[PDB]
Order: C-alpha cells, then structure tokens, then sequence
C-alpha cells in the first residue's frame, strides 16, 4: 500500500535522501542509506509492531537484545543513515532491522526482538556515540551532571580538587593522590582516567605513577615544560603505553617551538589548546598542528572566534594565572591572528580535536555546543565543503563530530571500547531530538542503560510536565553504576590488579595503542601541512597562504535555548 | 634391511612409477600422479646405475612425456618436478622444469580483465637519482628499504633521498653492480613515514625537522663522504 | 610506476575483474573487489615486503596478527574477491590490507604485520573456510585423515565403530555410550559433535542423552521413525536447543509422508539424503524439501547422476542393509526419477546441504568434490544461471560453496564460530591452488595453526621432493590438538561442566540456535516449493513443472587428479 | 602427486592382486586372501580403462575364478567382494556376488541337528484378518509392529487387530501392495502388552479397559473410518 511521504516521516522519521537540519545551524545532514524494510518498521505502542508473536518473537534466541532503539537516525564517522539499534549486556549488539523473522522480512539475523526486550522510539531523533572530553580539570565533582547534560560521558584529565596545582594544570601527581582519586571516581557515573605529573627529569617518579593507574602524563609549563622533561616524559610513555598531554614553555625559557618539537623526536603527544591563548610557546605554539606526529586539541573558550573573544580573554588569563593588575598589549596584537586561524584549521581538518580545559580557562558543558557553532560558522563563511557529494554536509558533520567523539578515543587508547556507534563497542549513546541536536540531549545511556536525561515534575502524571530538568536515572545509581560506568588505566595498574588492590568495584579496563598513534590514524582530521607565524604581524600561514576567518557577532546553539 | 622411514616412502613412490609405467604400455595417457611417478622412478633408475649426473638428467628429462603421453592440462599442472636419489655420492636432488610437454587446456586458467598494466604507486612524485656502486661487490636495494640508509658503497645525493623507496613493484628488488652506474626512481615513503630501524640513520618520522639530525649520522657514519 | 598485466598476476595473483576456472570444472570464478593498494601488497621472502621496519611494523600493536596469508583469493557466501587474511589467537582477526602504518598506505588498522607474525603466502591460492560434513557415521577413526585431505574440518553424525547400529544409523545411544565416545574424540584433529538415538516415545531417555553431551538427535527407521517417536524427539529437542536429523520410515509402515510432516508440526528438522535412495519414505521422500522448516541434505552416492549411480545402488544397497539375494525392480524404476531431479533441485537451491553417509551409503572424502562435479554437471546441462551478473559463475559459486560450509553450521548451531571466512570466527581455513581446487587441498588451517598439509619426502632437501601426500601437522599433535580442536556439545551439558567431569582437553563449545533455523536462514539456497512426485512414473515435479537432468558419462575433479 | 589416504590402501591391494596373478601363472591354487587381491585388481585395471559400465563388470566378475583355480573351500569363504574404483564418472563401487566359484568344502559349515522346521510363536491363537492397503502406495509392515497402529491407508476391522502383532518370522515384513487385498494372521502381543509409541492410539496396556478409549482414538486420528 502507498503511504504519503509527510505521514511515513512522522511515524517513523526520515528515509534515505531526506535532509535534516542540525539544531539551528545551517548543517544539513542527509540519510545515506535505510537499513529497514517498507512496512516492517517497528513501533512500540498499544496496537503496534511490538507485540507477543508480531514484532514481538515467541521464539526464543541467544541474540534476544536487552533493548531496541527503533527507527534511529545515526550521526557518527561511520556514516549518517537510518537504523534500528539493538544493545545486549551492555554494548551495540547489532545495527540494522531488528524484529521477528517469524513474521518480518529482512531482519537482520542477531538483533532479535523478544520477551527480553525493552523498546525505546528513536524516529525522528537523532542517535550519535558519547562524548570524550580529553582536557579535563577534576577541580569540581559538579563539572560531571554539566558534562553529562551536554552529552559527554568519557572524561580524561587530572586534578585533585580545588587546589592551585588542579586550578591550573590536568594533573594527579603521585601514587597516593591517583589511588585517592581513582576510589573517588567511584561516586560518578561518568567514565575517568587520570593523568599523572609529566615534568620530571628522573624515570622513577613517572613509572611510580603509571603503576599507581594513571592513563598517562601531563607536561604543563607551571611545572616547567623543559626539553629534559619533554625526553624523559616521552621515554617512560613509550614504555608503558601510555599518552602525553602538552602544555608548552610559553615564555621561551629553555627554548623554541623547534626545540620543543625536536625535543618529543617525532613520538606521540597531545597537544592541548594548539591556538596558543590556554598557554604555549609565544606567538608560535600553532605551527605544531602541522607536524604528524602532533595530535591537536582545542580547547573551547577560542572556539568560534567571536566579537567578544579577545576581550574575555585578556582578564579571563589574569583571573586564572592570578597576574598583577599592572600588566595591561601583547596578547591583544598576538591573540587575534591564531584565534581566526584556528576556526580555518578546524575546517581544514588540521585541529583533530574538541576538549574544555574544564574551569581552568574553559567551559566543562560546552565541548559540543561550541564544536557545532564552528562547524556552523565556517559553513557560513567558506560556503559548503567542496568534499561534500550532493545537497547535504555530511563530509563537514562528519569531520566535527571526530573530534569530540572517536579522535579523543584514537588519541587515549579507549578507541576499541568506545568513542563510535559500532557493533561490539559499549553502548554509551546520546538521543537527541533535531531541533535541539548539539545544544540539549533527551537521554544518556551508558553501557546499555540510561544514566541521565531531561525528565518533567517527579509527582506528574506523565514524564512531560514542567519543569523540565536535567536528572540523574537508574544506571547512574547503586551498584548498577558499578555496571554503567569505566574508570580507565595504564595496562602495567590493569595487569597487576589495581582493582582488586584499590577495591574499585567500577568497570577497570586498560588504555592500549597511544604511542603509535599519528595524525594518519584520525578520522576525517589527517591533514598536515607547513604552518607559520609571522613574528611582527602574528598572521598564521597555511603553506604559504593566509589562514584567517572573520569574527563570530552571533552564534547558533546558543541565545534560543538557553535562560541564563 | 633396517629400512629407514625415507626409504619406505621411496618404494610407494617407485611401485606408483611401475604401476604407470604398465598402464603407458596398455596405451593409456597418463594422469597427473601417474605423470609424475612416472618420470620420478626413471630419475631412481638412472640414479642407481650411476652412471649419469644431476645435470644430465635435468636436460634429459624436460618433456620426458609429450603432450600426447598424458591427459589434456596434465603438462601445466606440473611446471616442475622434483626428486632425491642416491647416486655413488650420495643423496642429490633432481630439479626438472617442465618435465611433462604442455597442451592448450589449463586446469585453474586465469583469464585476465585486461590486458592494460597496473599503475603501481599511482600519483606518487618520481625523483630521478643518479646511483653509483663504488664498492667490489655487487648489491641489490628492495622496494620498501629506505633508500637513504643504503650500503655506504653507493654513491649518489643521499639528501635527494630522504624519506623515500624504489618505485618498484613490492618486493622486486633492484641490482647495482660493482662499478655499475644506473638512474633509479624514488618515490615518499607510505603511511606516516615512521622509519624505525636498517641502519638507524633516522629511527623517527621522516620529516624536515628531523632532517639535519639525519644527515649529520649519516655522514658520521660514513653513508655521506 | 606500470607493471604489465601479466608479471602483476604472477607476482600477487589475479586482481579486481579477472576470471579464475575452478579445478577442471567450466566454473569461472570473478574477482569481484581487491582490497590492496596497487605497490604496497605484501610479499614474503629475501629483499621482499614483510621486513623489519618496512613492510613488518617495528612499532609494537594489540593487533599484531599471529599469522598472515598474503593476497589470498577468497571464495566464501559472503564473496568471492581479493585479500589479505589476518588470523591471531586462532581467530579471522581481520580481513582486508595487512603491513605496517609507519611505511605502508592503506593498512586495515587492525591488520598489523610484525615481529611476531609468520607468514604465508596466498598469491594465486584459493582460501575457503574448512567444510563441515554434518552426515557422519563414527564407524572407523580412519575417515578423520580422508575427510581432512578432502578439506572437512568439522564433522557431525554418531556411532560406536563398526557395530550393526552405526554401520546403519548416525547414532550414539545413552549416557555410556556418549561419555565414551566424547573421551575418544579427544585423539583427533577433527572438530566432532555427537547426535543421540532420538526414536524412543519417552521423554527421560532423550534427555539424559542431551546432558550426557549430545548436539542433538538422529530418528533413523532401524530403531522406528513413528509418528509418536517424532513428535517426542522434536519436544525434546525444542527445550533444550539441538538438532533433529531424519532418515524417514521407508516402508510407509506407520503412515505415508504426510504423516510425518504432520508429526514434525513446522519444526527444525534435518532430513538427511532428501532424495531416498541412502533411505526414506518410497517413493515421495523427496517431497519433503519444499518445505519451510524441513532442512535438506544429499548424501555423496547420488551426486552427480551418473550413468553408473542407478547400476551401483541396486547392490550397494544390499550389502549396507544385509538383504537377501532372492530380491532382485522396483529402486530401477522409482530411483532414476528422483536422483535426476535431485541435481536440478541443487542448482535450484531447494537442497541446501551436501554430506556424506560415510561408509554408511556414501563416501568420507567426496563431499567436496562431488558438490563441484554437481555444480559443473549443471552448467554443463542448463548453462550460466540466470542470476549471474556478468562473465562469471559466482552466483553458483556461492549458492555450491554454503551447502558444505555455512549451511550446515547454521543447522547444527555452530554459525557463529565456524562455516565461513568472516572476522571474529574460529580460523578453521582450506588454502587451494587453483588447478586442483575442489579435488587436492595443499594446507588446512585449524584454530590458527597448520594441522594437516600436502608434505613431500620427510629427508628431502626443500618440501617438494616426491612422494608429495598428506600428513598430519604441528596442529594436530600433543596437546596443540587440544588449543586447535573443538568438540560441540548441548548448551545444558555445558553449562554443567561436561568438560571438567569427563576431562575433555579439547576446547568444548555449546551448540545454540537450533530450533529457530528454517529454509529463509540459509545462504543461497532458501527455494521453497510444492515438490510432487508421480506415484507411477516416479517422475518429480516443482510446482507442476518437471524437475530432471541427464546422466553425466564423465565428471570433472576424478580422471585427472587420482591413480585408483 | 598428493597421495590422499585411500590411495595408499589401493597400492596394496593392487600389489596383492599383482602377487596373487604371478603366483596363479606359476599354477599355484590361490587362497582366500589371493582370490579376493586377484579379481580386486582386474575391476581396478577395468575401471581405468572406462570402457565397462558397473553393470558390465558385476555381471563379468561372477565366478571369475573357478573352483579349480582356487583351494578348496575358497569360493564358499568369500560369497561376495567389494571393490571401490575410479571411474571416467567417479569412484563407483563394484558390487560382485559369487566371484569365485564354490565346492564340496566348507569351512565354518553348520550342520542342522534335524531338517524339522521351527514352530516360531507355538501356541500363540491365530487371528485371521482381510486387510486391503486402499493407499496409493506400498506399505510393508515389522513382525512386532502394533498392527492395530498400521498405516490408515490399511482398511480392516481395526478392533480385532487390538493387542496383536503378525504372525511371521521375528525381523520379517509383510508387505501389502497399492490396492492389494491379503489374508493376515495376527497372534497376541507376548510380554505385558504395554504398547507404548507408534501411532499415540494407546499408550498402555492392551486390556479390555483401554480398548473402548483406543478405538475411539484411532476413529478421531483416522485409522478408523
Ligand atoms: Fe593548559
Ligand atoms: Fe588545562
Ligand atoms: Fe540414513
Ligand atoms: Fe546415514
């Protein structure tokens, strides 16, 4: 029979060539392909497909899924298409038609629909993989309900609370603060991994930490980013696996740029907040983006570059790094010049990821948004992606989703249990609905159950009612948090029984494949390419041509949706 | 007797020669084992008179059945044929290439798509390189060696290749004579060009900051005059 | 740089587009994608690819594969083209572009060849996944060598050895019986699974053979296929998730076929030797495979037709079942009807499986061959299919190649670690050369390691000096045969530790999704039809359209390759 | 060669029938083992030459040998011979019924104590039954078989088949053709007459209280018009 398209895409959301608008930015993405049958679709409801010996099996079967997410719109590296999502203990079980092969054709064979089953309408909404934020300060527990309701569920940094050393630097220095740390972890339901003091020009003191579960190491200038400390660093990194996060010598005390870069000997590193303002070596810290063995992050508060970027950040440093109300400017001529490069980077696919430098100079609820308005304001500015093939911007959604997404996970060795929406990987999923895509979630679901989501008045009859606000569900709760949740370590902790021995009773799983990692192994962010900065104008170069974007006066996922 | 192992195998293989032998001279054209255990028990005969050498036999045996001798396709299933027997100086192997004659039918044929080469390193830029062997010994460099660490006995701008290989098919290797001087074709290295090891002139990423590092080891340890 | 087309192909073998003949048969086999980058394939030996720090990685990896077939030609349901094959901890680790990331463009990341891989050269050679031969009667343990050289790595069926009951039927009966038999298969490089006696009308007896280990059941007419006796085995069989096999009541004794597809009630069920003359139902057996639920096999003997198949039955029949020489007829004229339409309904895809019957009315290592006389036979007769796309028999190819791999592993349970050349699956391979393919395999894979090859004079200076025959590997002996063979047992026994009570080495696996497996499971062969037979020509029908073929004079795979 | 398992057992049996012909040729009388090696090899030699169908060579191979070309007691010893060959159509197996001639002697010969028949089932009361198999197929039916539970294609006064087997040799069928009417003689099942299985119709034993309710059965199953 001959449905009429308006009523099929209401039912079930939209099929293969149909365009949907991201929140609202002027990002299109298309439906590439459709992976159901035209009349087998499932629907939950009284009446509907999901019922005993219908959509429903009666049969039993070893792949009976645990849920289904019926009719969903995947957004994730691995394409944008239309899909029924099956979860089973805990991770992406299957990807394609699920149902009843009883009494549906073209059921893809081990995403069975069954007594077991609990169903969960996907139509219309869309369904990306968590989020990874690589740049966090654990300054506050309170960053993790914000992380959460900006669909972030992984997060790697350091810190010990609220003290100067955290307040600057992602840093967990010692056995006996990462083992206080990693049983601190254990109240959230947000996945960690911590990382350890990098600046050491002795072996003993980084194995130590390694050992004592860290999932690598912070170099950060306050504790003094030296050539020494980059060799000795790197050295123990590459022996236990683990990765290098770099905050370089901004004031150029032990050196330059090139005697940094010549310093790491092509090894892997990553190189937080590579615009430059966050700290690093002056006024040239961006022309590491280009080498391939550099994996670049930035971090939020220069992304997009906006009217009022320059003038938040030239108090928002002095209030961070406690300076003298004496000092005015340099970062005034500095600053603009690598800020506008870097919104032209991230297009180009050179910047490879999206983080927050969590209140230490940048916003923990805003990795997403903030990716999603640069994405939204190049798109603006350079017109459509002259890789994208047909009316859509895929080939661009694509490459921003990366970054916070599976870029973040190539980078810290997680990339094999999560960062993508793909059969075997963890099932930490974020549903939003389109019109709300990149600025607000509807449900986090993290190893297969639902951990946090915007749920209506607690006395209501129906979910729906207001106030409608952010809360914390079943599988942040309990012992089913234990079950929900990861708390990630080096291989050398994992191996010798840091769980049992720290008595975690949180999912401990080890970081794997960092040191072999190069810009080659991203995700739609490969580029390389001979950046330069002028030293007199402070203009970035992009092999020889100028590497520059025009300031922001509005920004999309932003005054709509917010009240405050 | 005290018949080892090897020896007991020997005598299958001897009687299966019989055995095709006879049906040979019941008229009948042999098949692909028959084929083989035929021409292995003359090899085992010649062996043992002891008269005939290695090389002699390796001669006389190519076509030792014709075409007509055996079934259709039975020729090009056995390219060659090879066969140990103790002759007065011991045990030797009887290498024969192309034993039995072929014919036009060719049991797992391949037939091509077409004819067109294969643009091997598609869209890699070509560096031509002048290469001098000026060494007493001839040597060969393989496609995926890094050109730039080669034998300190060639001579030629070992600046010009950093960073690259021989635009060779994968796994041919190309051959530089004592004294020989030949133009090569170098192209970038693949992948992330992450060279670890061969003569650890650079063990790192190929990559201009790494370049003047590299140079000076490669001159230090003689590869640069 | 451009190689001629010729060297290319001599070098790495046939890529994208070219037509490989299987064995002698007129079957044409296109290479339909080729996943290498043109220069980067791998090639094994002196100045070759797969050296330290150039084609082998020098960069440590999680995926370094512990073996890999380089520029394999895979023949498989799931397609027939061009790849690298990657096998670690004696799994298919993965398929695609194998080498090292740090010198190499286009390497499947988790395909990394390093210091701790072998390799093996698959240039030019077809790899299939090893067969699985589910019509075994464990009669003598020297059908183990003959089905291995005859590329069978699994094996299901039942027996005692050389007693009256298995001489017959595929059964090894009660608790004793199987706990022995299990004991005695751990001698063997043979993948092995046992089916009880099924016949009984009560449900203890059944069930105590399930947890004595049985992968299922055979109802076989020498112990009484009665109604009664169907329908309580297939109850049995539907609690505890195994197969059921059949071999009908020949004589229509207890009822007509009719009657027996009544009793099975849509049911899983395997019917072995569809066709009737190994036995069943005279003269309408065959009927049985239009069918949904009915599972169809034929047994070696009647594949091809022959112009000696009739002649050799109308004996051979009587020396299996004892019978007396004053029976001469009425096999001469019943038999040719459905014999001959028995090759058509293989073509067709209506018979999915091809067995053995194993000195039991069939040969141990025919099974292989005699598909592909079948397949050859057909295109012989009714030409290219209709279904081909293109100068190639793929289609046939791979409705020919799933009635000995994968078809059977989804009837017996085993699909999802064994029957075809997919990642994540036990690494249970047959290595080809083109010339012999079908009729002489060069080297079996099982579980990773090489268990049994063609292997020349054991003194000899190189592997190719004569006698070149098959012998048993590394794989196959000490207690590596424990690391590289599985025997297959009930969920139930399992789950019951049959493993540690009986002392079994050998790696036990349970059989699951029995029960659900209808004809739409299939791989190229889910044709159903109405399936009649004359009751006085003996002549068959599909859907009222006579099913037959002509008698082959000469078969391809036999005259060329074999002394006797 | 890729000499296969079953190939290696073929050589044998070949060389024995190779013995066994230069031993007959010496005229030495050939035992059993000699008998079977010798007609082994000629349908192994026939079957090469793929002149002779199976049929052919059945029928060729009946008393290939005679009784004076073997020792005594030969031909009874090996009643039979099974000889799997390659032919031009595949392995075929020959199947030949008295291949070698027979004789006065006979080892292993069963002497009957009396030439008196057996009276099987004594005593057991005879019931004498019209059956009419109005199917469209030959139907056989077992000796032990419940014949109350027969096929119901069977037309018959089911009531008085209730509890009773056939009367015929144990293991033995009786078959009644499409449309065939026979005279069949049932006696009493022995034992307790707990018939459980076949058809379902009664599941118990064959009283007179369970007869009532078994007919009522078979009436609503179809086996009772
Ligand atoms: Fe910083
Ligand atoms: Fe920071
Ligand atoms: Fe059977
Ligand atoms: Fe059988």
């Amino acid at each position: 029979m001959k449905m009429k398209r308006q009523e099929y895409v209401n039912t079930y959301g939209p099929t293969t060539g149909d365009k949907v608008r991201l929140g609202d930015t002027d990002l299109w993405a298309e439906v590439e392909h459709d992976y159901t049958v035209y009349g087998e679709e499932l629907k939950f409801g009284a009446g509907k497909t999901i019922r005993e010996g219908m959509g429903q099996s009666n049969s039993p079967d070893e792949n009976t899924l645990d849920l289904v997410i019926t009719n969903a719109l995947i957004i994730d590296y691995t394409g944008i298409y239309k899909a029924d999502i099956g979860i089973k203990n805990g991770k992406i079980h299957g990807i394609g038609k699920a149902g009843n092969k009883d009494m549906q054709d073209g059921v893809t064979p081990h995403m069975v629909v069954g007594v077991g089953t609990e169903a969960l309408a996907g139509e219309g909404m869309i369904i990306t993989a968590g989020g990874i934020d690589s740049h966090t300060h654990f300054l506050s527990p309170q960053q993790f309900p914000t992380a959460l309701a900006n669909g972030v569920t992984t997060m790697f940094g350091g810190g010990t609370g609220p003290v100067d050393g955290t307040n600057a630097t992602t840093i967990t220095p010692g056995v006996w603060n990462l083992h206080r740390m990693l049983r601190a972890a254990e109240e959230y339901g947000m996945n960690v991994g911590l990382l350890g003091k990098g600046n050491s020009s002795s072996r003993a003191q980084l194995v130590e930490q390694v050992k004592a579960g860290a999932i690598g190491f912070k170099l950060h200038e306050d504790w003094g980013t030296t050539p020494s400390a980059i060799d000795h660093c790197l050295s123990v990194a590459d022996e236990y696996d683990v990765q290098v996060c770099i905050h370089t010598d901004t004031v150029n005390e032990a050196g330059y740029v090139d005697d940094t870069l010549r310093a790491m000997n092509g090894r892997a590193i990553h190189a937080y907040h590579i615009e430059g303002a966050g700290g690093g070596h002056s006024p040239d810290v961006i022309t590491m983006a280009g080498e391939v063995n550099i994996l670049p992050s930035s971090t939020t508060p220069t992304i997009p570059y906006t009217i009022n970027t320059v003038a938040e950040h030239l108090d928002m440093l002095m209030t961070c790094h406690h300076l003298d109300k004496r000092i005015r400017f340099s970062q005034s001529r500095i600053r603009p010049g690598s800020i506008a490069a870097e919104d032209t980077l991230h297009d180009m696919g050179v910047i490879a990821m999206t983080s927050s430098d969590s209140q230490a100079m940048g916003r923990a609820g805003e990795v997403i948004p903030r990716t999603w308005q640069t994405a939204d304001k190049n798109k603006k500015e350079f017109g459509r992606l002259t890789e994208e093939k047909g009316d859509n911007d895929n080939f661009r959604i694509k490459r921003y989703i990366s970054k916070y997404t599976i870029n973040p996970a190539i980078t810290h060795g997680v990339s094999e249990y999560i960062g993508s929406v793909e059969e075997g990987k963890i099932a930490d999923l974020v549903v939003w609905n389109p019109a709300f895509f990149g600025v607000k979630p509807k449900i986090i679901i993290k190893g297969g159950m639902v951990v946090f989501s915007e749920m209506g008045d607690s006395n209501a009859s129906v979910p729906t009612p207001q106030p409608v606000y952010y809360r914390e569900m079943f599988g942040h709760h309990g012992k089913a948090k234990f079950d929900t949740s990861i708390t990630f370590v080096s291989k050398v902790a994992y191996e010798n029984g840091i769980k049992e021995k720290l008595g975690l009773e949180r999912k401990v799983l080890p970081v794997k494949n960092c040191r072999n990692v190069t810009k080659k192994d991203f995700k739609f962010n490969n580029t390389t390419a001979k950046i330069t900065v002028n030293p007199e104008t402070f203009e970035v170069f992009v092999n020889g041509k100028l590497c520059t974007s025009k300031p922001a006066t509005e920004v999309a996922l932003a005054s709509r949706y917010t009240f405050f | 007797m005290k018949l080892t192992p090897k020896e007991q195998e020997k005598f299958l293989l001897y009687y299966a020669g019989e055995v095709a032998r006879k049906r040979k001279e019941e008229g009948l054209k042999l098949n692909q084992p028959e084929a083989i255990a035929y021409i292995s028990a003359h090899i085992m005969d010649e062996a043992r008179r002891g008269k005939k050498t290695v090389a002699q036999l390796m001669e006389e045996c190519v076509h030792f059945l014709k075409k007509d001798e055996v079934m259709p396709g039975v020729g090009n299933m056995v390219p060659d044929l090879g066969v140990e027997a103790n002759f007065p100086d011991g045990t030797k192997l009887v290498t024969v290439n192309w034993p039995i004659e072929p014919d036009d039918f060719k049991a797992g044929e391949i037939k091509f798509a077409s004819d067109k080469d294969i643009e091997l390193n598609a869209g890699k830029e070509i560096t031509e390189l002048k290469v001098t062997n000026k060494g007493p010994k001839s040597l060969h460099v393989g496609s995926h060696f890094h050109f730039f660490e080669a034998n300190r006995a060639l001579e030629f701008d070992r600046e010009k290749a950093y960073g690259k290989r021989l635009d060779i098919p994968s796994g041919n290797t190309l051959r530089i004579g004592a004294g020989e001087t030949k133009t090569v074709h170098l192209i970038p290295i693949g992948g992330s060009k992450k060279i670890i090891g061969m003569n650890g002139l650079l063990n790192g990423i190929a990559d201009d900051l790494h370049k003047q590092k590299a140079l000076e080891k490669a001159k230090h340890h003689g590869f640069i005059k």
